[PDB]
């Protein structure tokens, strides 16, 4: 299912933090400085949570949900993380793009997030500023990761 | 006779104490110091036939002011006198041992000693040696750059037991307290 | 120079001897035409006159309790309390450190949204601990901390005992969310008798989660000498199991981490033992439970 | 943005010739100041109103690209300074073909390696109005010292004489060389 995708998205991830841990500690990396992307299609962080905890209701479709735990907030829940990726994929984007122009070697995004990212996305639908930045989206990429992990196992399993 | 060579100073950062060396036959003595001062106000306490007194910040005695000590001792219907000293107290600190399990590593002909301190002055470092036959050997370490410290000594053929201690300088080099007593013993094989 | 509550003040006094000291202006509440007398209790005789009393506080004799009297009678009183300043540097010396160099040490059992912060006091007489949700916002996270109690748990540090306190909180939010981003932030606000600091702190609820062993380990003898260890997740864990998951980790007395409530290994004849960790941080390991070979 | 609490500048450009001076402006947007230099991901030198925002003079800066970040504790912003030479002309331009008929391809000196980002622009000329130009980039990953024409030749000709030239762009100046001529008669091998 989607599980091993996303199990293998978090190894990538953690990899390349671990990497930029050292590579880019000087910048900002070493104080958290907790930003995100997006505070409006943020809907993860109020329907992202398991039905026996959803004690009120004050807090794509896609294809990966199983039909043995079909719900309301589940396919909200999903949709989100569709929007999400795709915000976190097209800076990410961009920002591999702005990076690779200048003659500075010093930092490199491998492929294989990018790439699990993408079959991630086709599952679920059918200067110094920049390095900066690279550091506050990975400190919040990898909470995003975790959560995802967390409800597409809860949701699997 | 009588009591002599008294030192008030601060063991900690929020206690200070006092001691005295007392000359004599002890028999019936009751040692009391008397603490004098402007706010005169000679507070006075008392500690039996013990020779030390301790006291912290709270106890309504001035640390940061110009303080005078002395000491009075009993002996039934007579008194003894002591001398008169001067001084403050915050500032005349005595440090305290090496901090618990101290390294040691051997090389050839030599063993270095490193703990961890947590002040950043430059203590000098003076250390005794002894091999558990004969009687002590005294030695000063050297300057260290200060965290950590370091220490060196030479070998023995047999085991020996060692000690180690420190006192606070100011920057000027001058001594700034008293001598802290030694740790724990350190044995060391061959 | 601040009241902390009411008639009473703290005032912050430099720890440095030649430095000169603060000029507090103290006034009894009741306006009387008959002079008003001040008394003090770490000092004798009448010290002030009027109404107003000016006084230099420069140390901890200048401080205590403070009363107005008039006739035969008192009118008020107010207390007065110092803090510590040295170089620049507040003083620490109402707590403790911990091994890892820090005052306050939190940890909660799962993720309900409890837990418990305690700390290591240096001596035992007259002291008066408050912990508070120290907020800087309208939308920061707000806890609702209970009475601060001591704890039997003598901690050794320094080949020395230290008493312990403990504090037990609880952070109350209207609907629960899937993640942690504004930390929670705490201030305490410790005083011994006269002497008054102020210790603070931030952190997540998850890098301080402490699991609890696994609660049923047992043994199972297979063939060729090989056995089998399983394990149940603890019942103080958050619920359900799949959504909040760990990795448990055996030893045999190094070791090797298994994600399945269930593994096979071979014995040596001692004690073999399981310890569970959260999956994805790396947060505090559990006590290690055991059974025998 | 990132650089919220505040911004940094250089001037005149983040590009300068080799062994001049260098200003840092810190400035900090409303509601102290020193500098740290960093050499090869190396700290190497520790640098009211003086905490609103100040200037501060570098001399003698290390070779290639450093980092100079502005501090109050949290980091204001930062800004990433590369330093190198104007290429030098070239030297020695050949060119050889290789095959019956097919294309040439022509070699030259680069003389000092750059530092920095540089591109080399080969132009083939001759006359009955016949040209080419393109490109080559050298970089700390790809470098250029050979070339392909990329165009076939006639062998009817043997009569004229032909003009290679090499030209040398960077962000710190242009350079040129000898408008070099070669005969077409000797060129196939
Ligand atoms: C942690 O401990 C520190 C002490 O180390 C403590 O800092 C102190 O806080 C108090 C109040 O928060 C400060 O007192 C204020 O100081 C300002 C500037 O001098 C005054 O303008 C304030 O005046 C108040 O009171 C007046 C009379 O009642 C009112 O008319 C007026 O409107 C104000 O309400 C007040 O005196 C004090 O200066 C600091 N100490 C410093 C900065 O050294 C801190 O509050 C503790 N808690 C936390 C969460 O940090
Ligand atoms: C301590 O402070 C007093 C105050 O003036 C000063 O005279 C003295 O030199 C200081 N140092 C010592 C070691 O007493
Ligand atoms: C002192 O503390 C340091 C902390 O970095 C530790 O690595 C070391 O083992 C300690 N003990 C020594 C130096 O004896
Ligand atoms: C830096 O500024 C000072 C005055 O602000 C000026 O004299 C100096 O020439 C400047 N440095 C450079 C390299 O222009
Ligand atoms: C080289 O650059 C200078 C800079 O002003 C310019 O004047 C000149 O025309 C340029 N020459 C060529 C051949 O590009």
């Amino acid at each position: 299912r989607c599980l091993s995708q996303s199990r293998n998205l978090l190894k990538t991830t953690d990899d390349m933090v671990k990497t930029a841990r050292e590579k880019l500690k000087h910048y900002s990396c070493t104080d958290i400085d907790h930003e995100d992307i997006t505070r409006d299609q943020t809907s993860t962080l109020k329907t992202c949570l398991p039905l026996e905890l959803h004690k009120n209701e004050s807090c794509t479709r896609g294809s990966c949900l199983p039909p043995q735990k079909t719900s309301l907030m589940m396919t909200l829940c999903l949709g989100s993380i569709y929007e999400d990726l795709k915000m976190y994929q097209t800076e990410f984007q961009a920002i591999n793009a702005a990076l690779q122009n200048h003659n500075h070697q010093q930092i490199i995004l491998d492929k294989g997030m990018l790439v699990a990212i993408d079959e991630l996305m086709q599952s679920l639908n059918h200067p110094y500023r920049v390095k900066m930045k690279l550091c506050i989206l990975l400190h919040a990429f990898s909470t995003r990761v975790v959560t995802i992990n967390r409800v597409m196992g809860y949701l699997s399993s | 006779l009588g009591p002599r060579n008294l030192s008030c100073y601060r063991v900690s950062k929020t206690d200070y104490e006092c001691s005295w060396q007392y000359d004599g036959p002890e028999d019936n003595v009751s040692h009391v110091l008397w603490c004098c001062f402007v706010p005169e106000r000679c507070r006075y306490f008392s500690s039996g036939p013990d020779r030390t007194v301790q006291f912290w910040e709270q106890d309504g005695i001035p640390v940061l002011s110009k303080v005078n000590f002395w000491v009075e001792s009993r002996l039934g219907n007579r008194t003894m006198k002591s001398q008169k000293i001067s001084q403050y107290l915050y500032n005349w600190t005595k440090t305290t041992p090496p901090l618990g399990h101290i390294k040691v590593s051997q090389s050839h002909r030599q063993l270095r000693m490193d703990w961890n301190v947590s002040e950043e002055a430059g203590a000098e470092v003076q250390f005794r040696r002894r091999m558990p036959t004969t009687n002590w050997t005294l030695g000063d370490c050297g300057p260290q750059v200060n965290m950590s410290e370091s220490c060196l000594c030479p070998s023995e053929n047999m085991a020996q037991e060692i000690q180690i201690r420190r006192r606070r300088r100011l920057s000027s080099g001058a001594p700034g307290g008293p001598w802290s007593d030694w740790s724990m013993p350190v044995c060391v094989p061959p | 120079m601040w009241e902390l509550e009411k008639d009473v003040y703290v005032v912050e006094v430099d720890w440095t001897p030649d430095a000169p000291g603060e000029t507090v202006n103290l006034t009894c509440d009741t306006p009387e035409e008959d002079d008003i007398t001040w008394t003090s209790d770490q000092r004798h005789g009448v010290i002030g006159s009027g109404k107003t009393l000016t006084i230099t506080v420069k140390e901890f004799l200048d401080a205590g309790q403070y009363t107005c009297h008039k006739g035969g009678e008192t009118l008020s009183h107010s207390h007065l309390l110092l803090h510590k300043k040295e170089n620049g540097i507040w003083s620490t010396e109402i707590l403790k450190n911990f091994k890892n160099k820090t005052f306050l040490k939190c940890e909660a059992p799962n993720y309900s949204g409890r837990f418990t912060c305690s700390w290591l006091v240096q001596r035992n007489m007259d002291l008066k601990f408050n912990i508070k949700s120290s907020s800087s916002s309208p939308d920061s996270r707000a806890v609702t901390c209970g009475m601060a109690s001591l704890s039997a748990e003598k901690v050794t540090l320094d080949q020395r005992d230290y008493e312990k306190y403990s504090v037990s909180c609880q952070e109350d939010v209207t609907c629960p969310t899937a993640e942690e981003t504004l930390p929670i932030e705490l201030a305490l606000e410790a005083r011994q008798q006269n002497k008054y600091e102020n210790y603070s702190t931030s952190f997540f609820i998850r890098d301080i989660i402490k699991p609890d062993p696994p609660k049923n380990l047992q043994m199972k003898p297979l063939k060729n000498s090989q056995v089998e260890v399983s394990w149940e997740y603890p019942d103080s864990w958050s619920t359900p199991h799949s959504y909040f998951s760990l990795k448990f980790f055996v030893r045999i007395q190094g070791a090797f981490l298994v994600e399945k409530t269930s593994t096979e290994v071979q014995c040596k004849g001692g004690n073999v033992c399981v310890q569970a960790q959260d999956r994805y941080y790396n947060s505090s390991c559990s006590k290690w439970a055991c059974v025998p070979c | 943005d990132v650089c919220k609490l505040g911004t940094v500048t250089v001037q005149p450009a983040p590009v300068i010739p080799l062994g001049s001076a260098a200003n840092i402006s810190c400035s900090l947007n409303p509601k102290e100041l020193i500098l740290l230099k960093f050499v090869n991901d190396v700290l190497v030198e520790n640098l009211d109103h003086t905490g609103h925002s100040s200037t501060f003079q570098v001399t003698n800066l290390s070779l290639g690209m450093t980092l100079f970040v502005c501090k109050l504790p949290v980091p204001v912003c930062g800004v990433e300074i590369s330093v190198g030479v104007a290429p030098e002309p070239p030297q020695n331009i050949s060119c050889v073909q290789e095959g019956e008929n097919g294309t040439v391809a022509c070699s030259w000196n680069s003389g000092k390696v750059t530092y920095l980002k540089t591109n080399y622009t080969l132009q083939l000329s001759g006359p009955n109005n016949l040209t080419c130009q393109k490109q080559c980039f050298s970089d700390n990953r790809q470098n250029c010292n050979r070339l392909d024409l990329g165009i076939n030749l006639s062998p009817d000709l043997a009569e004229s004489r032909f003009i290679v030239r090499v030209t040398a762009i960077n962000d710190l100046g242009n350079s040129s060389s000898l408008p070099h001529t070669f005969t077409f008669l000797d060129i196939v091998i």
